[PDB]
C-alpha cells in the first residue's frame, strides 16, 4: 500500500505564504496523478490543484496565480506553495494520490489545517 | 446463519470453475441487502488496484538504489470476467428482484458458491460492458433527498459506443431514448412535474469531466458533453490519448457497450443532473449490488 503525510500548515496573516508538504513512502511506483483537496467545517471538498505524471498541472480558479504545485524527486515530496493568502482560504488541506490509471484518488493523508487572519 | 466479512477467492492466481455451476432458490426466504456497505466491493476494489500495479511491475528495472521505467509491451489485455466465490463455512446470497434498489429485503433470494463473470472495467462517468437490467431501467443511491451521494443508473437497453483514433460514435436515436428512460426514471424519485436537467459535469480538472477508458491498450478522455446538454445526424464526441506516467520511478479502435451511468444532483422547480462519480468503488458497486456473504 501507500503512506502519505501531510505538512506545513499552521497559522499565517493575510498576504503571507505557506509550504504544505505531502511526503509519500511505501508502494509509491504506481502513482500517476498526485493533488491537494481542502475542506472547511461545514462546506463540500475542493480539488484545488493537482500534478500528474507528465508534470501538467490544474488549479481552481480561485488559487490561479496564487498557488503552485511541484515534485521534489529526491525527497519523495509534493509541494504546494500558497502566496497571497487569503481569509477564503482557511480549511483543512490533504493531499491525495491516484494508484488507478483514471478516477478519482485512491489514496488520502491525515490533513493538515490552515489558517489566515485579517 | 449471519451477516459477516471474509476474503473471498476468485475464479475464472484464481481457481478454475463452472464446468456446471448450480444456483438454487431459497423458498419462503426474504433477505435484507445494501449494496453500499458490501465489503465485496472493498475487496474488488483492492484486487483491481493490485492488478494495475502487478501488470505495470514488468515495466520497471531495480537497478542501483531505485526503480526504472523500461520495456512495457503495450497491449496488456486486462478485462476478463472473473468470479468471486465463497470459502468454506459462507455462502453468497443473491437477490433476483430484476427492481431492487439495492437497499432492502430481497423477496427472491438464491445461494451460490460463486458470482457471475464480472467484467473489471476502469471507466468514468459511463459504465460500458456491465450487466443490464431487465425490464425497466433502475436508479440506485443511499439517499435521493441527499445530493453529491452517487446516483448509479442501469439501463435495460445498451448503447453502442464505436470509438477509433481520436474520437467516438454514438447514435442520435438510441441515447435520446436512453436520456428520456432516465428522465421518467428520475421524475419517479424527484416528482413529477419537476423538470430533469442533463448538463455537463460541474468540476474544473479536465481528468474528471471527461469519460475516460481503455480502448485497446491506450487511455482515451472523451469531451462528453454533447450527451448532457437536454431538458425534458450521429453523435461524434472528440477524444485525446493520455499517455500515463508514473511519478516516482526515474527515467486503434473499440466498441462497447453503454450499460449504466453515475449521475450527481445540484445542490427550484426543476433538478439538474450532472455526471459525476469518479471512484470506482461505484463502478464495481453496480456489478456487485445484488449479492452479499453470510456465514453458515
Ligand atoms: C412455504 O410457505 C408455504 C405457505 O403456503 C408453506 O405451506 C410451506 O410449507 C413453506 N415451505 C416450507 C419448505 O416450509
Ligand atoms: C426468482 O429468480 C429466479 C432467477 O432468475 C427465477 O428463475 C425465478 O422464476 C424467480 N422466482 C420468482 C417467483 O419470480
Ligand atoms: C427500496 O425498495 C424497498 C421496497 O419497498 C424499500 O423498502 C426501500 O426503502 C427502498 N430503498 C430506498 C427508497 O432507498
Ligand atoms: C426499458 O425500460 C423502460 C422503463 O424505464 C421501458 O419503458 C422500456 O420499454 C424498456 N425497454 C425494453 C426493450 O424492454
Ligand atoms: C437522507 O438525507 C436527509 C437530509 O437531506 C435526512 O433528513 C435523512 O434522514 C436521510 N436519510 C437516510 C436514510 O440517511
Ligand atoms: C457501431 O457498429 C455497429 C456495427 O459495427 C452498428 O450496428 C452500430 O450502429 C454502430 N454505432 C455507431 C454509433 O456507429
Ligand atoms: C429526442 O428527444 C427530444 C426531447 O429531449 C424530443 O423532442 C425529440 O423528438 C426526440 N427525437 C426523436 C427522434 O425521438
Ligand atoms: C467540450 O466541448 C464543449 C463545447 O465545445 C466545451 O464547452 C467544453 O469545455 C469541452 N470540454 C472539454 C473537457 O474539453
Ligand atoms: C468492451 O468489450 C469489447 C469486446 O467484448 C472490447 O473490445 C472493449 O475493449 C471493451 N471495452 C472496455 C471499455 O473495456
Amino acid at each position: 500500500a501507500v503512506q502519505l503525510v501531510d505538512s506545513g500548515g499552521g497559522l499565517v496573516q493575510a498576504g503571507g505564504s505557506l509550504r504544505l508538504s505531502c511526503v509519500v513512502s511505501g508502494s509509491i511506483f504506481s502513482i500517476n496523478a498526485m493533488g491537494w483537496y481542502r475542506q472547511a467545517p461545514g462546506k463540500q471538498r475542493d480539488l484545488v490543484a493537482r500534478i500528474s505524471g507528465d508534470s501538467s498541472t490544474y488549479y481552481i480558479d480561485s488559487v490561479k496565480g496564487r498557488f503552485t504545485i511541484s515534485r521534489d524527486n529526491a525527497a519523495n515530496t509534493v509541494y504546494l506553495q500558497m502566496n497571497s493568502l487569503k481569509p477564503e482560504d482557511t480549511a483543512v488541506y490533504y493531499c491525495a494520490a491516484r494508484r488507478l490509471p483514471i478516477g478519482d484518488y485512491t489514496d488520502w493523508g491525515q490533513g493538515t489545517q490552515v489558517t489566515v487572519s485579517s | 446463519w449471519k451477516e459477516a466479512t471474509t476474503t473471498l477467492f476468485c475464479a475464472s492466481a484464481c481457481v478454475p470453475t463452472d464446468p456446471n455451476p448450480q444456483e438454487v432458490v431459497l423458498v419462503n426466504v426474504t433477505e435484507n441487502f445494501n449494496m453500499w456497505k458490501n465489503d465485496m466491493v472493498e475487496q474488488m476494489h483492492e484486487d483491481i488496484i493490485s492488478l494495475w500495479d502487478q501488470s505495470l511491475k514488468p515495466c520497471v528495472k531495480l537497478t542501483g538504489g531505485s526503480v526504472i521505467t523500461q520495456a512495457c509491451p503495450k497491449v496488456s489485455f486486462e478485462p476478463i470476467p472473473i468470479h468471486y466465490c465463497a470459502p468454506a463455512g459462507f455462502a453468497i446470497l443473491k437477490c433476483n428482484n430484476k427492481t431492487f434498489n439495492g437497499t432492502g429485503p430481497c423477496t427472491n433470494v438464491s445461494t451460490v458458491q460463486c458470482t457471475h463473470g464480472i467484467r473489471p472495467v476502469v471507466s468514468t462517468q459511463l459504465l460500458l460492458n456491465g450487466s443490464l437490467a431487465e425490464e425497466e431501467v433502475v436508479i440506485r443511491s443511499v439517499n435521493f433527498t441527499d445530493n453529491a451521494k452517487t446516483i448509479i443508473v442501469q439501463l435495460n437497453t445498451s448503447v453502442e459506443i464505436n470509438c477509433t483514433r481520436a474520437h467516438c460514435n454514438i447514435s442520435r436515436a438510441k441515447w435520446n431514448n436512453t436520456l428520456k428512460q432516465i428522465a421518467s426514471k428520475l421524475r419517479e424519485q424527484f416528482g413529477n412535474n419537476k423538470t430533469i436537467i442533463f448538463k455537463q459535469s460541474s468540476g474544473g480538472d479536465p481528468e474528471i469531466v471527461t469519460h475516460s477508458f481503455n480502448c485497446g491498450g491506450e487511455f482515451f478522455y472523451c469531451n462528453s458533453t454533447q450527451l448532457f446538454n437536454s431538458t425534458w445526424d450521429t453523435i461524434t464526441l472528440p477524444c485525446r490519448i493520455k499517455q500515463i506516467i508514473n511519478m516516482w520511478q526515474k527515467v486503434i479502435r473499440c466498441s462497447s457497450n453503454i450499460t449504466g451511468l453515475l449521475l450527481t444532483r445540484d445542490g427550484n422547480e426543476s433538478e439538474i443532473f450532472r455526471p459525476g462519480g469518479g471512484d470506482m468503488r461505484d463502478n464495481w458497486r453496480s456489478e456487485l449490488y445484488k449479492y452479499k456473504v453470510v456465514k453458515i
